[PDB]
Formats: C-alpha cells, structure tokens, sequence
RNA sequence: GAUGUCGGCUCAUCACAUCCUGGGGCUGAAGCCGGUCCCAAGGGUAUGGCUGUUCGCCAUUUAAAGUGGUACGCGAGCUGG
RNA sequence: GGAGGUUGGCUUAGAAGCAGCCACCCUUUAAAGAAAGCGUAAUAGCUCACUAGUCGAGUCGGCCUGCGCGGAAGAUGUAAC
C-alpha cells in the first residue's frame, strides 16, 4: 500500500482477498506508494477458485487509500480502508469487476480499465 | 586503441610514430593495428 | 633530396614583401598572407628566392623545411584557389552560411568564415575556395566532426579520396 | 588491360557453353565468360577433343585471345604415357609407379620446337620436367 | 606498572584498479543490445527471509546495488547476539 | 610495363599469387618467382625485385657504447630534490 509489509484489501474481481505489499516499484529508496502508485504485492488470502492463489507474487496498482490523494485546488479525497487491484504482466487488470470507489487520479492511458469498470 | 607496452609494425603499412613523448604506431590500411604506447 | 635546400622557383604574379625578421606576401587572387618568420632562418632572394638554416642543430632543418613548403602553398595559394571535393548526401547551400542535413533530426547549420567561400557545383558534392590551405583543409575537416563514415553502408560526408574502411556484418 | 602471367582457367575447347568445372570464372583480372567459343576453333581436332589438357590463356579486351603454342597434348597424354587418369596422392615421392623416357616418344615426335624450344631435341626435354606434375619422376 | 574482541548501529574520510551517469578507440560493432581497452572520482551507489555473523544463499527491486585504505576506520559514541 | 597451346589434377551456386596434403627453371630471342601474401570476404579493378633510354643525387641496414623515453596504478595534503 503505502509502504512494504502493508496489508490492503483487493477492489478487483477474482482472487485475492487481501495482499501484502512486498516492494514499492518506482525508484531506488523509494518508501511510499499512494494512488496510482505500482507495488509488488503477495497473495495472504484468496477464494477457493479464482484466478489467484495464496501466496504469489503479484503486481498490484493502488487505487484507493487511507492517506489520500490531493486536487489541485488543496483538497483532499481520503477512504476509509487500503485497496488494491491486482495486474497481470501486461499491467492489465486480472478481473473483471472493480468494487468500491477509486479516484480520478486513475484515469490515465494504462489505468482506464479500472475506471470504466468501477462503480464510482 | 591497443595498449600495450609493446609497439610494433604489425603489417607493413603500420608505421611507429613519436607523437608528443608516446610511441604511437599508426596504420593506414586497418585500424585494428593501431597502438598507443610502448 | 632535401627540401628547403632548392630554390623555390616561384611564378612572377606574386610580389614579395622582402623583410628578413618576417615575411609578407601579396598578389591577385587573394592577398594579406603574411607570416611572422622565425629567428632560426636566412632568405637568400635572386630572380628566385631560396631558404636556409643558421646553425647546425636538428631543430632548424625541420624549421627551415617547413617554412619553404608553407610558402610554398602561400605563393600557390595567391595563385590557385585552393579545393576539396565533399561528397555526402544533401546540400542545401545559401552563401556566407551553409545549411546540411547529416542523419540528424536536428538539421544543423555551419558558418564560414571571412576569406573562405563555399559553393555546390554539382548535386551532392562540396566545393571549396581559399587562398590559404591551412584555412581550407580546417573547415574539410569542420565538416566531417558532425558525421564520419560508417563501415557496414556509409553515410554522409566523406574525403574526395576513397580509403574508406568498409565491413561486412 | 592489366595481365601478369600464368593465369588459370578451368574451360571447355571448342565450346565456350560447359560452365561448372569453372562456373562464375571473370571477376576481377580480365574479360567475360561466354565469348571465348570462337578463339579455340581456329586450331581443332589435332589437339585432344574431350579429356582434360591444360591451358595458360592470356586476356584482351579487344576481341581476341591467343595463348602459348604446343601443338602436341603432353601434360594428361603423359598420364595416358604411364597409364592412369588419377594422378599421384602427393607429388614426386609417393607413386603410381613412375614413367620413363622411352614412353616419350610419341609425344616429341610433332610438337613443333621452332615457337616452344630452341631446336627439336630441347623440346624433348619440355616434358623430362611435365611429367614433374603428377607424383612421377622422369628419369630414362 | 593493560594498546579491552567479531558483527550490527551511528557517523564517516580518502584512494581509483569505475558499479551507475559523462567523453572516446577497436570489434568476429547491421540495428536493439554487447565484448574489450582507454579517459574520467562530480554526484549517486537497495530493501527484506535465514544465520551471532563478515560473507554467502535466496525473494523482490534499481540507472547502479563497485573494489580497497583508514588500529580488518569508529565501544572515555551505542549495542553485547 | 603485359606469352605465339589444349580444363596442370579424385571437387562440379563458387576451389590461383592465403583450404587438416606441397613446391627451383627448355622462346621468333636484349625479356623475367609452374610464387613469402592486404586485395571490388571470391572470381570482369590492384602492392616488395627491373640485364633498361628518361627527373639526379650521398644513401640503406646492423653492431659497440654515452645520456635520456614509454613500460609506471593508492589510499589525511603538494608528499621519493
């Protein structure tokens, strides 16, 4: 989520229940990964047929946090709970359905998936 | 280059040179006969 | 034989600017070429002119060579205007600017300077006028830092000699 | 045209159309492959249609291309003095079983000294040094 | 008639025999990548699972996770496995 | 500058003067390596010797020895007069 050994619920279709941010990608010391953000993620939890399964090493984009994201104009956006949704190699999301909210931050050209599937 | 400590005439169109203290060896025919010093 | 130990042997268009510490030369065709002459160095002056050393030391028969053969193209270049045949791929050429286009997607321009002229006789070639060489073979050679030849096809500028290294892959 | 001397040629006599024992043979020191069908067939059928008798040409490009005399076939007829057709493994120590001059002389009888010797018992020595091509020594 | 260990922590400082970034030569260098050798010390140069570890082996990063000297730098700075 | 015959070899898009294989002298007559090897990697362009008219000179290799030049990179700061 933010940062490594962070637990964070999955807002994607298949699989996960909850994932565990092993690395945050992006720089060198990089420490926090907000919304938008790529982490390398394990499985913890999952369902018991799913596309996923417990204890994998996955790529996840972080769509909604606890800390927040900010707008230009100073305010803030700010859930109550981490989430994330898992992505294949391609960074394409694995499931079909997006549960929750997700901001929109995340409608850009790689994450627009996630944006027309959400119920926001 | 080729750094060596010792130049030579590798072929009969490389020519030794003393150039500015350095023994270079140039060559007009191909570059990989070309060294620096020795 | 040696080189500076014949006399010149210079054309009769060319007038002298006979100093003994310097040397001026001027003509038609170019002019204001001179040369500030060492110390280690005699001018012996006839219906032609010859050098010579002062004193036995190496230093000065290279000295005395050189000076004879950077008059020697200073005479001719008063004479003849001095060229070299560019060959590359596009010229578009203005005047005291010259505009190229080598590989790049930068399309970069080069200046000549005062003295030097540049003008494109035929499609693709460079042609160059100057009456001195040091000067001509200078802005050759200004050319050819944008872009050298490449082994496996080539492109570009080149010399007007073909030494060109090529290789296979 | 530039030429240095004893140039090699893998052709046909009297028609320029068999390629491969050559192929592509022109490329860089002398003039085309297809129009050499009319400079052998001035001189024919005395000279040994169809076994292999080598050659040294020499090249113009000025239609026109004449070669070094030797009326008589005495390099593979000397092959043919001894009796094989392959040739010695390794040339002058190991051997077939070597020819002697006595079997010489069918081929000096008409070859002609006057444009290849000095008179008509030199040339018979022109082959004591032919037959030193083959794995053979001649000896007499 | 005492100069109190190994490692971690904290703080470093210098070297260049350069790990990354910068400039080049040659290539059995098409390009994308490389190989190798020069020049270059300005700034950068992981996080964890195991183990007391240095190392090492692994997981995932990174432009890169350099090699050495400094009482195998540093306990009147810490820890004390 | 340049030979007056007819594939100098078990091979067959392609096998000289450079492939695991080897080499010394016979002319219409003043004329010359059946070759030590970079070439348009190979074939239709081209380089060390001339028994020579013509440009006209002091050169080309080795040995002995004098003093020097590269080979020569390090950690606090020039820092081996």
């Amino acid at each position: 989520m933010i940062q490594t050994q962070s637990m964070l619920d999955v807002a994607d279709n298949s699989g996960a229940r909850r994932v565990m941010c092993i690395k945050v990608l992006g720089g060198s010391h990089r420490r926090y990964a907000g919304i938008g953000d790529i982490i390398k993620v394990t499985v913890k939890e999952a369902i018991p047929r799913g596309k996923v399964k417990k204890g994998q090493v996955m790529t996840a984009v972080v769509v909604r946090t606890k800390h927040g994201v900010r707008r230009t104009d100073g305010s803030i956006i700010r859930f109550d709970g981490n989430a994330a949704v898992l992505l294949n190699n391609k960074q394409e999301p694995i499931g079909t359905r997006i549960f929750g909210p997700v901001t929109r931050e995340l409608r850009t050209e790689k994450f627009m998936k996630i944006v027309s599937l959400a119920p926001e | 280059m080729k750094v060596r400590a010792s130049v030579k005439k590798l072929c009969r169109n490389c020519k030794i040179i003393r150039r500015d203290g350095i023994v270079r060896v140039i060559c007009s025919a191909e570059p990989r006969h070309k060294q620096r010093q020795g | 034989s040696r080189v500076a130990k014949n006399p010149v042997k210079l054309p009769a268009g060319v007038e002298i600017k006979l100093a003994g510490q310097q040397l001026s030369i001027k003509g038609a065709k170019g002019a204001l070429e001179l040369k500030v002459h060492p110390s280690v160095e005699v001018i012996q002056d006839s219906g032609e002119l010859r050098f010579a050393a002062r004193n036995g030391d190496q230093q000065t028969r290279a000295m005395a060579g050189t000076t004879r053969a950077l008059v020697n193209n200073m005479v001719v270049g008063v004479s003849q205007g001095f060229e070299r045949k560019l060959q590359l791929v596009g010229v578009q050429a203005k005047g005291q600017v010259l505009s190229l286009s080598l590989g790049f997607s930068h399309p970069v321009d080069y200046e000549l300077p005062a003295g030097i002229v540049a003008e494109t006789p035929s499609q693709t070639d460079i042609l160059i006028k100057g009456i001195d060489k040091q000067l001509v073979g200078q802005v050759a050679a200004e050319i050819r830092d944008f872009r050298p030849p490449e082994p496996y096809k080539g492109k570009g500028v080149r010399y007007a000699d073909e030494v060109v290294r090529r290789k296979e892959a | 045209k530039k030429i240095q001397a004893y140039i090699k040629l893998q052709v046909k006599a009297g028609q320029a159309n068999p390629s491969p024992p050559v192929g592509p043979a022109l490329g860089q020191h002398g003039v085309n492959i297809m129009e050499f069908c009319k400079a052998f067939n001035a001189k024919t059928q005395g000279q040994e249609p169809g076994l292999p008798t080598p050659v040294i040409i020499t090249v113009y490009s000025d239609r026109s291309f004449t070669f070094e005399t030797k009326s008589t076939p005495a390099a593979v007829l000397l092959k043919k003095a001894a009796g094989i057709t392959s040739g010695s493994a390794r040339p002058n120590s190991q051997k077939v079983g070597t020819v002697t001059r006595a079997q010489l002389e069918e081929i000096a009888k008409t070859k002609q000294a006057d444009l290849t010797a000095a008179d008509l018992d030199a040339a018979v020595r022109t082959i004591a040094g032919s037959a030193r091509s083959m794995g053979l020594n001649v000896e007499g």
